[PDB]
């Protein structure tokens, strides 16, 4: 993607994250865990219902209309009932190739913009108490218990309680 | 000693190929199908009326060919013709059948009303053995087979006007005999001739005599013409032999009737959108199931899948 | 001590609703109307030369019906039928009446040149008490009724060659009597007909005698046809009754002339685009006036209105109101 | 947006600036003041301008056509003759549709793009003298009078003069 | 002591300007174009079969004009017509023309069976002196002038039934002579009449008799038809003067033929898209050369180039 | 373009970087380098192949269409035949305009973006032993020797071996 998130500095996916489509996996004094993000899961979420919804908006009403299958040879009028559907069905055909090749790269790029997002996020979250080290990951040089990691988590993480303990450990 | 805080998202162990517009074939956590592409095989009854033409075309029905003749009180919006429909009666052919066919369907009913047409000084009302009523020979409902009384066959020349705020359709034909002998027979006249007029435009046509290939017992033949008269216009006819007379006009509607050629057996369910195959869902925005379609349907396109993504790249891992 | 510098964007008081690709109503700051939905209800009379119908349909000024004499030899870019028209001559029809007013239309021009036809044994000049001009009986202007001379209507077999470098369109009729006396009183022969051909075609039609609607005093009917002559060709008309001659030709032309149906009336302003409610201005790039249209136009569509965004999203600050 | 900056970590725009899209606002010893960036607003500006002459880009032009209205009952040329131009109108309606959703969605992302990059663009200048609250604004350690903020937005700031100054309060 | 690490694109001497959303003209490093706007000016004649009709439209093959005779049989994917085309066989009309034409070359085959038709009484094998076989007088291949035997013209009623399994197209005609005296003296009865029909359709065409311009030495001239039989149906054939008759039937195929008016010559090459200029390349997606086109061809637009990037945007030094 | 590197941060392209789309150039004690790097060019590369792939998809096969010209005045059939045509060409002349409209702008954009993703993934690498100097360029605050500068390029580089000499020379 346009972002370089998804499928890029973030290595893969985590198949075991089943309640989210974006989250956090931790280890600290107290173990590991795994926590999704529910903010940037809803934007995806949010963004890609409106463009479904926006793409099946209902269908069009048609009642008679032209033939398009015929028994018998006649010529030149045929010819053109033929044309005429023959030419409707390739351009519609088109747009409807083009309208899913647009609306799935556009998918590609919102989702990965969304992981972008939320990485950037924390990193800003976090100030001068942590390093990003270029996976995806930040090295947080402080204790954070699962309390402090929680506070990360849902955006009450106050940096200065930390940052004399963190700039020691980085400098 | 600290901690590592690592950003994720979410991948499934197989995900589904989509296009975009640098691939061809790319694989995302899930996708939704833009393509309708099966029929349950059955025309589902609600919410459109649906009228089976089992053993009539609709122009048999409209003309009054003997085993038409329980089409004779009915509407629809959708009839379906059948490839079984076989014609019983008189030989006929339509010039510009498919307009007829096309003009009737889009009205969307058979209502006839009579008119007192007076034939004066012809014999009226006759049948052929190739058209059986009952015991008897007979003939389509609709029509007014007129032919000589005693030995003159006179100038027929009849008016009817339309005073009502609908449009009228009037049917009518002219018989080409097989020889002269029938011909002289019928009409007296050596040649007959219809003209069909209103006050902007008219109809001429010159019967055909000579053989053609049997059909039902017969090698003559009727030709079909129709005449639309709106409301302050007037119709006039005018022959001196061969007139297959009307004998009233159908009441015209303008709304969202059709025609369609179906063998699908019809079923008691609800479903907008018909096809020939059957009826087909609509909440996709296209389908792949038939071009011909009748009621709010997808859009007809080549392609028989199209996904759109409704998730993320799929990076398993 | 130190400073904060904080970076922002503006946002306006009344932003506008618009679509996106995720979104069917998202706010930004202003945007740009897509669809022209108005007219003046006039039609413009620059840069197009419009020539408005009045009381005349193309194919009446074309005949030459006299209360339409005074469209002869005319020109235009849009000819305008007006609902108010009537004919008051010959009651008359044609069969591809569409497509002859079609031909006409794209030429863009009436222009008549008369021809010096030689019409030996008949009489010429016919007309009727259905077509009125001045105090007597009289015809369309540009066909010539033709009837018995003395007791006799020969064999007509005329001809005349198209030595020109521009194609000639021939408009002529035939006449239906509706009776019998007619027939033979005006030409003789109890049935007529009426042969015209070309090199390369050849139409034939015979009259039928009979009633047809009360229509001006008239159970009688002409029927109109025409035959196009190119260079090198040679019109050849053949008849033992029942004609309705021309009287020449009209030239044709290829260009931007078309025809319309409206009752707007024409006023003094420049107006690219035409409708049948009236001009449109072009600026936009749809419309959803009418999808009859002469000119450089905006293309129809379906929707009443459609916004481009012309500014970022609108995002005011939240209030405690 | 594709950037997350407008309706993202930047809360609102500012209904007080009136001479730009994007600015900047600031406090320091001497007060607030409020001042419009015309490069980014430019930016945006030309290319909002750019695609809008492009969808106007003149009209076709079109004379003799087929007919569109009748007065009688016809069939099958006249069921041709409607069926074409219906669907000539349903495909230009759909090419409207898709077009302003398409311009749209880019014109939000371009937009908020703009405001991204003239904040990219700004904490590059400081380097190592201020830090990102996370909400478009930057903290500046050090002593920044009205001519020190100026010479930020002109993009005359020399980092070096102040960052001894700012190091040792970022630093404790 | 330190060092420096600049990140970096490159950037080429001469772009090419392309069109985007925003810009009508920004220059990248490369691009490529999406419209042909060029051809060899020759049709090449593989892989589609090539029939190069020279002297001769479709129709004069079709009916057998004499300096036609070489496309007797024939068949094509394209038939090319050319503008030095002439007709030197009897004067002649087809009404519906265009169609004719049209359902032949959708065929694209010439095969003709030659079917016993029995013509009691009459005499065959007319011809005329502006339709020359070697020195004598003589007549389109396919076709067959009836005439008077001795001082007699009967009523003609012959039948040709549809045994096979495929479709089979008849061409036939009507004389229309130029005075009375050709008539009685090649019919004998003052009006001819002809019916051709089968059980589903009919025609009947009355000569007109009269004099029309000279071509190729003759006033007189004759209007073709056509009527195609399906399997089980049957051609009955019913005249008493001016028939044209046919001497068997056409078969007809559905396939990929076509027909293409064009003056380019044919050479020896391989191209799949032919348009009447010429063989063009089918690799770019969009053409500007002719929306008149047969095969794999790019789609027909008005813009004459439309560049495609293919680098990142080019910033000089 | 959406990222603002090309023609943004970075002033201008290098004319003498034939050898790649992308890449570095370095200053340091052993003098000037420059090195194309391969993963960047070729995501760009690979990412243009498919769309040029997918523009070049094949065109349609078409046999016994209608006529398209005429020798002779006929009016309404023929009205009708040249108006279905024009309508055809006006649609695919309006989808080829949008085509390489949308497309070209998502070309500057994604080739933009592996500009910045590369210069990203630079800085994540380097870490806290240099500085974002605003013109695409990295102050490197180390002794950077050759082998140094490969090791930047090639993926090898151990930010923590220069770790204490760098933060000493930034503070
Ligand atoms: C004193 C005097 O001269 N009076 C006149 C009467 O003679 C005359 O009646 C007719 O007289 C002649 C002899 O002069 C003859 O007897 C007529 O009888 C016909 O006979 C033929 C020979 O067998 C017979 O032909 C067969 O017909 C069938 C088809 O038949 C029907 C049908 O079912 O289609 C029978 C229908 O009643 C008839 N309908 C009408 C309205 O006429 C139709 C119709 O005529 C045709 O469909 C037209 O195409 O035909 C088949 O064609 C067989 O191959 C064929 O052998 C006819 O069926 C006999 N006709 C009748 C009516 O029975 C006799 O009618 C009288 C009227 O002309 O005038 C007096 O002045
Ligand atoms: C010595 C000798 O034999 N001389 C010959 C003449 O007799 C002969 O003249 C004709 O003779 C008959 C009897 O032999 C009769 O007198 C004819 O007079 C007609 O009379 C009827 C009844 O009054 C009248 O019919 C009415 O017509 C109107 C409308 O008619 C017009 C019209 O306005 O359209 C009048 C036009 O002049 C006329 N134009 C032409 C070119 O003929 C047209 C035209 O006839 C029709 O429109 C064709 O469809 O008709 C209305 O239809 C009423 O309902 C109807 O009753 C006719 O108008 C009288 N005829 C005329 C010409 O006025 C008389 O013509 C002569 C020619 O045959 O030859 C001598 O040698
Ligand atoms: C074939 O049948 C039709 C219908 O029966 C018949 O046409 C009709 O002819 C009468 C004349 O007998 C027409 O009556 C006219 O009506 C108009 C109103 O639209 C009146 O203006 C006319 O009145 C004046 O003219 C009369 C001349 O006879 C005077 O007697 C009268 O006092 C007035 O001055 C006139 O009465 C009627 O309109 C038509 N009907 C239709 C539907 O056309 C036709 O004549 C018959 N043909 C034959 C050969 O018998
Ligand atoms: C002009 O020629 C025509 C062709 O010869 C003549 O028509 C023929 O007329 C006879 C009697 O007049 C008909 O004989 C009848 O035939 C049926 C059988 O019908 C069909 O059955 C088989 C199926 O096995 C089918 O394949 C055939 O095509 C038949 O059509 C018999 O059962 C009856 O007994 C009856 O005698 C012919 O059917 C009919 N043929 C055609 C093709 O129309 C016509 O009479 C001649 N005209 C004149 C004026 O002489
Ligand atoms: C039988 C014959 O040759 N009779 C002589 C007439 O031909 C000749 O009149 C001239 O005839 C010219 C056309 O003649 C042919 C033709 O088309 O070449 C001759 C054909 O044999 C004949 N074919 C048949 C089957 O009858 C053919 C046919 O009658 C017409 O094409 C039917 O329309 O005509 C041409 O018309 C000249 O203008 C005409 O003068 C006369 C007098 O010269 O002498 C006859 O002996
Ligand atoms: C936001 O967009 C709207 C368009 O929806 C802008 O409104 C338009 O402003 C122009 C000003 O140049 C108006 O054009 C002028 O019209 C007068 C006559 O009305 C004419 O004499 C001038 O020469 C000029 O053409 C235009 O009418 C107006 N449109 C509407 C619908 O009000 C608005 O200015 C934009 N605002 C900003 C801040 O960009
Ligand atoms: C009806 O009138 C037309 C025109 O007057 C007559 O047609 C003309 O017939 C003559 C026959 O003598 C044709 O002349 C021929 O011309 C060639 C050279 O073109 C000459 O070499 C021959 O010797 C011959 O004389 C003339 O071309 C032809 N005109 C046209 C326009 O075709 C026709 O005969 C008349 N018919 C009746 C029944 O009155
Ligand atoms: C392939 O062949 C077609 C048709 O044979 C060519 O189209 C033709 O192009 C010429 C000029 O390019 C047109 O000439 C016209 O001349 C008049 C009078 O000067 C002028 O008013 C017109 O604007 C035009 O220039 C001709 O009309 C046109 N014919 C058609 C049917 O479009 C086409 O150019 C050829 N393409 C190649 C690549 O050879
Ligand atoms: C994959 O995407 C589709 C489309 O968003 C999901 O299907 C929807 O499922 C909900 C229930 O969870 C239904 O209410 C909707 O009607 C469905 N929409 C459509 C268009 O079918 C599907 O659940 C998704 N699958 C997963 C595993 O997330
Ligand atoms: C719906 O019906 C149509 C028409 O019968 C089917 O199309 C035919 O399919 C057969 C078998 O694949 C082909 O041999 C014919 O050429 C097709 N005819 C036409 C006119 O396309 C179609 O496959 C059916 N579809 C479904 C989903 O039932
Ligand atoms: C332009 O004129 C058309 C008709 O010529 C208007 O559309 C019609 O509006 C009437 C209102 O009673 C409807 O009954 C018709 O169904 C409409 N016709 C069509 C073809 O849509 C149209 O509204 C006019 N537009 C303007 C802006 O005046
Ligand atoms: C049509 O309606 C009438 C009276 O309402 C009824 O008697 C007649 O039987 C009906 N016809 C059919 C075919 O149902
Ligand atoms: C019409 O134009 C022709 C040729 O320009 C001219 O001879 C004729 O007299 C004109 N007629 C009128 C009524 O102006
Ligand atoms: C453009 O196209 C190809 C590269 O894919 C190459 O043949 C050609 O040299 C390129 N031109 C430039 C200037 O890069
Ligand atoms: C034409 O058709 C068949 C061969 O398909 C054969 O009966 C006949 O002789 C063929 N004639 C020629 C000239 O090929
Ligand atoms: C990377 O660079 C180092 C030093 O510049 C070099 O020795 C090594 O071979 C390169 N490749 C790998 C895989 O280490």
């Amino acid at each position: 993607g346009l972002f370089g998130a998804i499928a890029g500095f973030i290595e893969n996916g985590w198949e075991g994250m089943i309640d989210g489509w974006y989250g956090f996996r931790h280890q600290n004094s107290e173990g590991t865990g795994q926590a999704a993000d529910l903010k940037s899961t809803q934007a995806a979420i949010d963004q890609i219902n409106g463009k479904l919804n926006r793409v099946i908006e209902k269908t069009n009403e048609k009642f008679h209309q032209i033939e398009k299958e015929f028994s018998e040879v006649e010529g030149r009028i045929q010819d053109l009932e033929k044309y005429v559907e023959d030419t409707k069905i390739d351009l519609w055909s088109y747009n409807a190739e083009l309208l899913v090749a647009l609306e799935n790269q556009h998918t590609i790029d919102l989702t990965d913009s969304e992981m972008n997002k939320l990485f950037e996020k924390t990193g800003r979250q976090l100030r001068e108490n942590a390093e990003d080290m270029g996976n995806g990951c930040f090295k947080i040089y402080h204790k954070c218990d699962n309390a402090c990691i929680e506070s990360i988590r849902n955006g009450t993480y106050d940096h200065d309680v930390y940052r004399d303990e963190a700039l020691n450990n980085r400098f | 000693p600290g901690a590592t805080l690592c950003l994720g998202h979410h991948a499934v162990p197989n995900g589904t190929l989509v296009k975009t517009i640098t691939d061809d074939q790319i694989e995302v956590t899930n996708a939704t199908e833009l393509v309708q592409s099966s029929s349950t095989g059955k025309i589902c009854n609600n919410p459109h009326r649906i009228l089976d033409g089992i053993d009539c075309t609709l122009i048999d029905a409209l003309l009054g060919d003997p085993h038409c003749d329980v089409f004779q009180n009915e509407t629809w919006d959708l009839f379906v013709e059948r490839s079984k429909a076989f014609s019983n009666c008189y030989p006929y052919d339509v010039p510009d059948y498919a307009s007829l066919r096309s003009l009737v369907a889009s009205s969307g009913t058979l209502e006839f009303i009579t008119e007192g047409f007076t034939w004066t000084g012809v014999t009226q009302n006759g049948g052929s053995n190739a058209c059986k009523r009952g015991p008897g020979s007979g003939f389509f409902s609709r029509l007014n087979w007129l032919t000589k009384s005693g030995s003159t066959y006179p100038v027929l020349n009849v008016t009817m006007p339309n005073n009502d705020n609908f449009d009228k359709l009037y049917i009518w034909g002219v018989h080409h005999p097989s020889t002269n002998q029938e011909q002289t027979s019928l009409y007296v006249q050596a040649s007959g001739r219809v003209t069909v007029s209103t006050r902007r435009s008219q109809q001429t046509i010159i019967p055909n005599i000579g053989s053609r290939p049997w059909v039902r017992g017969l090698s003559s033949r009727i030709s079909i013409y129709w005449t639309i008269v709106k409301p302050g216009d007037v119709l006039v006819i005018n022959s001196n032999g061969n007139l297959i007379a009307p004998r009233g006009y159908f009441k015209m509607r303008t709304g969202k009737s059709s025609i369609m050629r179906s063998d699908a057996p019809i079923d008691t369910c609800i479903s907008e959108c018909i096809t020939p195959n059957g009826s087909i869902p609509n909440d996709k925005p296209f389908q792949n199931v038939n071009k011909i379609t009748y009621g709010a349907c997808p859009k007809y396109v080549k392609q028989n899948t199209l996904k759109l993504a409704t998730g993320m790249r799929n990076v398993p891992e």
